[PDB]
């Protein structure tokens, strides 16, 4: 059903595709193999609807969470990078795309959460996050307050609760344990408990979300905020002079924040793997086709180190980049749906008074 | 697909007239906890006009709609809908449905939402 | 009510266009042999415009729309469609979508039919 | 929920809810109780919709094959006539609201098809089936057409086909036996015989439908026609010479066409049965009130006798009732949605000519 002897590959239309096509032009006048770059609307539904029927682009580009199950449909095909390859990947970005002990997609991008704080009204952010009581309660005695975040989304809560071994699901040797689940262990606990404690103490609202949150930063009403890369063009545009540093520690452990990838998948009834491979390796994976593609859109993060430490001179992205390395990488099994349910169901029982928090974490995880 | 969206009681209003949109979900909807409804006039980038939160109830609007438009989700239904009141000309476009189980980013962003509906068109002269 | 039958489509069209109309059809639908569209003005009698026999494809117009109107049914998404093509403004009225398992008298009466659906509106100047 | 010291009726669109409403009136005037008449849109699926959650009219006018479903289900309640006012209605009558043993809804109205003859074209119908070719070749003679009628239908090709024997579900002291079915038995087989012997010899046409035998009995190129009362206001318009009588016989045996009864179902959680009995029983089911919804919208025949051979003194009428009782009284059991697609399918296939008439039998059986 797909066409032999030329490309297609089905990218977001939120990221570059204008570089994929330069990237695709670049591989056409390099081999003499035609290259055609798309963004369909309604991607992530279309992709696997095409692909059960055995059509579909040749190379798709999506977070690593949904390709465990495009994998389970069958829909991707095992790439086989060589050691020279795989040795200029982070290996944690070579973990996100492992599922079943075979390697399934070329991880390109790494996304996750990071500390944003205001350099005018705080100029050394705090490292700890048992300084945000204090810092707080300095800047309401100037009439400000210190950080308000998105209490109503577990992938934003996730960073304070599971800083001190907290995880949702154990991963062993390549897989992810599904009946062993950390929502309701020692360190689970404490981080909710002290997340509940910033609420209770007045310095955070548990009502505060993303619309409040960024609102009150863009207007220079909180020192910190916690937010992704794709605020940064909000807060340039709102001109607030601003810093992204590492999240703070809870209990001397780095916060975990969820790290999503962007990867490079194969479509298992593309007959034109081969092609695919070489122009992943040789001409998209290189600096010049991650230059290429970041100048039409950012792309933050990237798992290639040679254009990694190049990004670094960017404090946000060497911030952003040090976040995922410490965070924790994002499974692709479908039952996080049922993980979201519950931990958005604890962290609003328990900002909300309703139940403890050992009550909270026990319904969760049952 | 498991999850569908099915826009309709989009229909050719005067200026200033109330309509009511309806979009109803249908399969394994148990995980979706943000219902939004985005429009979209031909030629032009896709733009939020609200959003719902599920578990809490809380609506999200934009500033041009804000106190114009009502959005509300029936549990015994399944069925989000959207009350279209004080129109102008300048509302007319393509107005789409969407859902999402999570979310990073402001619900009033189109690659906020997975799940996406066919879309009803509303026309104001 | 285990069938059950949804009308979209429907939109503000000037005259002598095109406009096409859909109605699904869910759950169990097996026994349905024959698919019927139905329109009526408001304070107006419902009248039958168009039919489809779905055992061998028969298909019925009235005087009014023939070779005007084209109705054909998706055995692969259970879906019928009615082409609306060379609009007049008589043509304004809630177009309603009909399906019955079985009938004693002519398929384009109301009363010929057990399902029926919400109905969309169509509007031609 | 449903509002006691009222009578709440809901009526099909298409019948007399005028003369409904006239009775209704009469019943207030003389017990002081009111009643409400209404005619809801898509009452067929409002009904039981409303009966499943203890609400509704007090009254329900619908045929009686849907009767036996909302018995079933529980939305229609037990009456309990005496034998006085059993033996004013006709056996049959009564046995066609008899579900599960026991009385659910009391007839009003019966309907059938009957034969429906050109007076100019033809003064003396034929009472057999045989006599049909002879009758078509002597009218070809003269460039005309003897009968033709809906062959699509199952509901109207059945007279002929079960006129010797044959029959859709086997009926035993007030019990339909859903494993013994009759449609390929030595009746059904011949009355399916000579049908297709008929559409071979070029006597009627296997495409022929019910808009095209209408049109062309009303156009005057048909000497008979098989359809029910709906039709009489069309030939009427149509100022045709048209007569009705019973219908032809096969191999001596009377034809059996499909009885529907119009009958009146009370529903099991109105409070108000004893009112609704005894309003039924003495308002509506009487002369004056039968003359006056017939009156609004007639109903042809009609359960009560004390009527019946009022509007004897109509021949369409008589004959339509002569039919209904010598035809086969439609039962109420949900199955007939697969009974009616089998005997369709043999019908098609045997008109075809894509299978034999045992074959298309055996089929529809199975």
């Amino acid at each position: 059903k797909i066409e032999e002897g030329k490309l297609v590959i089905w990218i977001n239309g939120d990221k570059g595709y204008n570089g994929l096509a330069e990237v695709g032009k670049k591989f056409e006048k390099d081999t003499g193999i035609k290259v055609t770059v798309e963004h369909p609307d309604k991607l992530e539904e279309k992709f696997p609807q095409v692909a059960a029927t055995g059509d579909g682009p040749d190379i798709i580009f999506w977070a690593h969470d949904r390709f465990g199950g495009y994998a389970q449909s069958g829909l991707l095909a095992e790439i086989t990078p060589d050691k020279a390859f795989q040795d200029k990947l982070y290996p944690f970005t070579w973990d996100a795309v492992r599922y079943n002990g075979k390697l399934i997609a070329y991880p390109i991008a790494v996304e996750a959460l990071s500390l944003i704080y205001n350099k005018d009204l705080l100029p050394n952010p705090p490292k700890t996050w048992e300084e945000i009581p204090a810092l707080d309660k300095e800047l309401k005695a100037k009439g400000k307050s210190a950080l308000m975040f998105n209490l109503q989304e577990p992938y934003f809560t996730w960073p304070l609760i599971a800083a001190d071994g907290g995880y949702a699901f154990k991963y062993e040797n390549g897989k992810y344990d599904i009946k062993d689940v950390g929502v309701d262990n020692a360190g689970a606990k404490a981080g909710l408990t002290f997340l509940v404690d910033l609420i209770k103490n007045k310095h955070m609202n548990a009502d505060t979300d993303y619309s409040i949150a960024e609102a009150a930063f863009n207007k220079g009403e909180t020192a910190m905020t916690i937010n992704g890369p794709w605020a940064w063009s909000n807060i340039d545009t709102s001109k607030v002079n601003y810093g992204v540093t590492v999240l703070p520690t809870f209990k001397g452990q780095p916060s975990k924040p969820f790290v999503g990838v962007l990867s490079a998948g194969i479509n298992a009834a593309s007959p034109n793997k081969e092609l695919a491979k070489e122009f992943l390796e040789n001409y998209l994976l290189t600096d010049e086709g991650l230059e290429a593609v970041n100048k039409d859109k950012p792309l933050g993060a990237v798992a290639l180190k040679s254009y990694e430490e190049e990004l670094a001179k960017d404090p946000r992205i060497a911030a952003t980049m040090e976040n995922a390395q410490k965070g924790e990488i994002m499974p692709n099994i479908p039952q996080m749906s049922a993980f979201w349910y519950a931990v958005r169901t604890a962290v609003i029982n328990a900002a909300s008074g309703r139940q403890t928090v050992d009550e909270a974490l026990k319904d969760a995880q049952t | 697909s498991q999850v569908q969206l099915v826009e309709n009681g989009g229909g050719c209003v005067k200026a200033g007239g109330s309509l009511r949109l309806s979009c109803v979900a249908s399969g394994d909807i148990k995980y979706i906890s943000y219902l939004g409804w985005f429009r979209q006039a031909p030629g032009k980038e896709r733009e939020g006009v609200a959003a719902l939160y599920t578990s809490t109830g809380r609506t999200y609007y934009a500033d041009s709609v804000k106190g114009r438009f009502t959005v509300s989700l029936d549990n015994a239904k399944n069925t989000v809908y959207l009350q279209m009141n004080s129109l102008k000309p300048e509302d007319t476009a393509l107005y789409y449905c969407a859902a999402a189980e999570w979310g990073s980013q402001s619900p009033l962003t189109q690659w906020f939402y997975r799940y996406w509906g066919q879309g009803t068109q509303v026309m104001v002269s």
